[PDB]
């Protein structure tokens, strides 16, 4: 549910295979520079803890 | 007893890797690893 | 060796990349702070930057 536990489950501790999601939305760079600013929810293991 | 290929026993059991000599860091509880002998300064 | 941890650092270099609020306006400056980490127990964090040391 993207912040509340399981935003990141890997099958094991070292899977190729990874599912996330965590609402990741690339936002407009702004006034002419050159960066990626995106927006996110915060970690539901942070959460959890 | 001794360490393996990839690790360099400094004293009493307690072994470092290869890169983890002469690196200006005492890593072992005996400090033989920055030594004059084994680094020479 | 000293010399090991640093076989692959010397073939990088520096760079200039911006940065907000140098003193009040952007800068573009040689010191870049990009991912700053602080997961630890004690307040020790570590700081990846664009300079070279
Ligand atoms: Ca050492």
């Amino acid at each position: 549910k993207a912040g509340s536990f399981g935003d990141l489950q890997s099958r094991t501790s070292t899977s190729n295979d990874l599912y996330a999601n965590t609402n990741l939305k690339l936002q407009r760079p702004q006034a002419g520079i050159v960066h990626t600013p995106f927006t996110q929810v915060p970690s539901g293991f942070e959460r959890w803890k | 007893p001794t360490c393996g290929a990839h690790e360099f026993q400094c004293s009493t059991s307690s072994c470092i890797p290869i890169s983890w000599v002469c690196d200006d860091d005492a890593d072992c509880s005996d400090q033989s690893d920055e030594s004059l002998e084994q680094c020479g300064r | 060796d000293l010399d090991t941890h640093f076989t692959q650092y010397k073939l990088a270099r520096p760079y200039i990349a911006d940065c907000p609020n140098c003193g009040h306006s952007r800068c573009d400056s040689p010191i870049a702070i990009e991912e700053v980490r602080g997961d630890a127990h004690a307040g020790v964090i570590r700081i990846q930057t664009s300079a070279m040391f």
